[PDB]
């Protein structure tokens, strides 16, 4: 349903975030949520 | 001799540098006190041993 | 090398004593995975360019 992230505005970012936190604890935030091995197909 | 040189003594200084790590004075003693769950174990699902 | 205190009679009269002891290490080991994937791959290479 939601739209995928877009991966080549990603490459040039606005600002960091500074928390670091596991993201799936609270999943229910976000839209699209990916969770990632060491690599994948889709990024390219 | 009874006593010798120790071998560990004929060695170089390395190189130290200036770290920043809180060091408490408990009794006679210095001692780096640490809680290290920040630096390592965060967002890594490992838990603190 | 433990030391001696002299000590009187009549209690048996203590000799020079010493150790001699070795140890064994203990081997280990420590994982990473650093997994790609095909396309990034055939990128890398210089194929699909």
């Amino acid at each position: 349903d939601p739209p995928g992230y877009r991966y080549a505005a990603a490459m040039v970012p606005t600002g960091s975030i500074l928390s670091t936190i596991e993201v799936a604890s609270h999943r229910r935030l976000f839209d699209f949520f990916a969770r990632v091995r060491s690599d994948e197909n889709s990024l390219y | 001799e009874a006593n010798r040189e120790t071998l560990d003594e004929l060695e170089s200084a390395p190189q130290t540098t200036r770290v920043r790590a809180d060091l408490v004075a408990i009794g006679d003693r210095l001692v780096f006190l640490e809680a290290l769950e920040k630096r390592i174990y965060a967002a890594t699902n490992v838990p603190y041993p | 090398h433990q030391p001696l205190i002299a000590r009187d009679g009549p209690h048996p009269v203590e000799q020079p004593v010493h150790n001699y002891m070795t140890k064994v290490i203990d081997r280990r080991a420590l994982n990473a995975a650093f997994s790609l994937a095909t396309e990034a791959i055939a990128l890398l290479t210089g194929e699909a360019l």
